[PDB]
């Protein structure tokens, strides 16, 4: 009778159709990814077109439902997640132009190939050529050449395309009732209608800035230690007061400094904790690793995994007759279908990533009882946070000793713990300043706060200030160095990584509290802890059916994001870095640059 | 219904048996196993009630 009842019936019908349609699309995607063939591409295109047309039709038929008269929170949330026209709010021509520019930028980033001046015909792509060059090769000249060549042959092409994509997204968000496309992306974390749990889009910026300023002393000490080690490696290329070169950080964008771990290891003589040799001795394979992960997840209290997973999911490389993407992916295909697509080898890294993927699958099946619209994580930073905490728990030395991989005679000392903490820092908090500066630069770009004529000249400012990293060579506005990254060139929110890192640290701290672990936070293991698993599943089953603020409160007791668990995790490492940086300058100088003598 | 469908989506044949005991005389019952017919010995017996 009422419009709310009609909306509920329409949503139920849409969910019933969408379950089957998305199941078919996901099955086609699984077949294509396991076996990349032209027919697989064809059926993938067919399924994608069908799914997109169905979603657009349902969105159009839902937008006519007025959301203000609907008092059911679930129904209103489902409709607003459906009634989102998106870039279609613009005209057909403007939307087509925006999509074409997005595809062009994605192609340029993917097909970005730089040719050395010595041999014009000899060219290398970003992956695996440039990435290997900037992560393994320690030569200053080669890394600088690769970095400059990429940001020139890719940045100059992308700069007009990136600007036009930015303005099109901004006008779409303005027609989508957002101040800018940055606000459009911040609306993902936005919560409304829930007393004591509502979240505003600017609150995301406020929380990110506050958490980054909390990390600022720890990041400054880590940067000081890394710069000191690099001076021990490159005394004539990095100033002790000046910022770090962009190309000398283990990657093009300086995102991850773990590649500098070999150059910044606290104790190089201390052996690294790795039971890969034990796995080889115990003849562990993909099935054994997955079985151990399932046993551990049963120990923490989660239900045993479905056998249909084993029937359908692939664990090893599917031979060579068919080509498959060996990237670790967790597939929630719907209609009771849960799989993992990854070629698992005998190593600690594959162990951790398999545990990450199966934690993703466990989270996905936790909220499977939710309707089709609610069968997703509450925010883009929740599922990956679960995967990361699963990987961390699986990487605990206590768990390795319990399963027999780590022999009991193995000793844990302060130096090994410091090495592990520093490696974790380079992996995790190495990108947090970079993520924050890139996200803030994108926010201002979408808001129009940074004019084009200063774009690069503004970007390298915060690189020198927020990250304390200076570009080795000056870059004009023709350069589009922010677009040199995947997400900027492919229109993906980058704050997801910072949010998921903070969420995973909070969840790990809460799980250690529930499991009542004794000792350092990085040594905390949730093995044989049923209560922690039950508490985690209490909101893993919620998924996105409830506000993510409420879910975070139900885990850590805090309704907002913070880095206090990160401080607890890195406190021994923070003290060690502060002790080491007594003779090395802490901070950076924006004025100094490698290109200025 | 596909062979690759999920565990909860594979087909399941289900039969529901309602044992109604209305005024009509009882018709269906158990086998009421006929025990071995001993003889010439004191034994309690039951022949059709």
């Amino acid at each position: 009778s009422t419009i709310e009842e009609q909306a509920k019936t329409f949503l139920d019908k849409f969910n019933h159709e969408a379950e089957d349609l998305f199941y078919q699309s996901s099955l086609a995607s699984w077949n294509y990814n396991t076996n990349i063939t032209e027919e697989n591409v064809q059926n993938m295109n067919n399924a994608g077109d069908k799914w997109s047309a169905f979603l657009k039709e349902q969105s159009t038929l839902a937008q006519m439902y007025p959301l203000q008269e609907i008092q059911n929170l679930t129904v209103k949330l489902q409709l607003q997640a459906l009634q989102q026209n998106g870039s279609s709010v613009l005209s057909e021509d403007k939307s087509k132009r925006l999509n074409t520019i997005l595809n062009t930028m994605s192609t340029i980033y993917s097909t970005g190939k730089v040719c050395n001046p010595d041999n014009p015909q000899e060219c290398l792509l970003l992956e695996p050529g440039l990435n290997e060059i900037m992560a393994n090769s320690l030569d200053y000249n080669e890394r600088l050449w690769a970095w400059e060549s990429w940001r020139s042959e890719v940045g100059k092409q992308l700069r007009p395309l990136y600007e036009e994509y930015v303005v099109l997204k901004n006008e779409m968000a303005r027609a989508n009732h957002y101040e800018d496309y940055g606000d459009y992306w911040r609306g993902d974390y936005e919560v409304n209608g829930v007393d004591g749990y509502d979240y505003s889009r600017g609150q995301l910026i406020e929380d990110v800035e506050h958490t980054f300023e909390e990390i600022k002393p720890l990041y400054e000490h880590l940067h000081a230690y890394v710069r000191a080690k690099l001076m021990n490696a490159y005394p004539s290329y990095i100033s002790p007061i000046g910022c770090l070169p962009a190309h000398l950080l283990g990657d093009m964008w300086g995102r991850f400094w773990t590649n500098l771990y070999s150059l910044t290891v606290p104790f190089g003589q201390k052996p690294n904790i790795d039971v890969t040799d034990a796995m080889v001795d115990q003849a562990w394979d993909a099935q054994r690793i997955f079985k151990e992960a399932e046993k551990f997840f049963v120990s923490v209290g989660l239900p045993n995994m479905t056998q249909g997973f084993w029937e359908n999911s692939m664990l090893t490389d599917p031979g060579n007759v068919q080509k498959a993407v060996c990237h670790p992916t967790a597939w929630d295909l719907g209609k009771g279908d849960f799989r993992i697509l990854m070629c698992t080898k005998v190593t600690m890294d594959d162990f951790l990533t398999a545990h990450h993927e199966m934690g993703h699958i466990q989270y996905d099946m936790a909220y499977a009882a939710q309707p089709f619209l609610l069968r997703n994580g509450a925010n883009e930073g929740f599922h990956e946070a679960v995967g990361e905490i699963m990987s961390l728990s699986a990487a605990t030395p206590k768990h390795l000793k319990s399963i027999g991989l780590l022999s009991p005679d193995f000793q844990e000392d302060n130096e090994t713990e410091i090495n592990f903490l520093l490696k974790q820092a380079l992996t995790i908090v190495g990108t947090l300043p970079f993520t924050y500066m890139l996200e803030k630069w994108r926010w201002m770009v979408f808001k129009g706060e940074i004019p084009k004529d200063q774009w690069m000249k503004k970007w390298w400012e915060m690189k020198r200030e927020i990250v304390g990293v200076v570009e080795p060579v000056p870059h004009d506005e023709t350069y589009c160095d922010p677009a040199s990254l995947f997400h900027v060139s492919n229109d993906y929110s980058f704050i997801r990584y910072y949010t998921r890192t903070l969420y995973q640290f909070q969840f790990q701290e809460a799980l250690c509290q529930a499991a009542k672990h004794e000792g350092p936070l990085h040594k905390c293991d949730i093995s044989n802890s049923t209560e922690a698993g039950q508490k985690l599943f209490n909101m893993l089953r919620l998924g996105k059916s409830e506000p993510w603020t409420l879910a975070l409160e139900n885990v850590v007791g805090a309704k907002n994001m913070n880095v206090r668990p990160l401080l607890n995790y890195f406190e021994p490492l923070f003290t060690w870095l502060k002790d080491q940086n007594k003779n090395s300058f802490v901070g950076w100088s924006t004025d100094w640059s490698p290109y200025a003598d | 219904f596909q062979p690759t469908n999920g565990v909860g989506y594979q087909p399941y044949r289900v039969v529901v048996l309602s044992f109604e005991l209305l005024h009509a005389p009882a018709t269906v019952c158990g086998p009421k196993k006929s025990t071995n017919l001993v003889k010439n010995k004191c034994v309690n017996f039951n022949f059709n009630g």
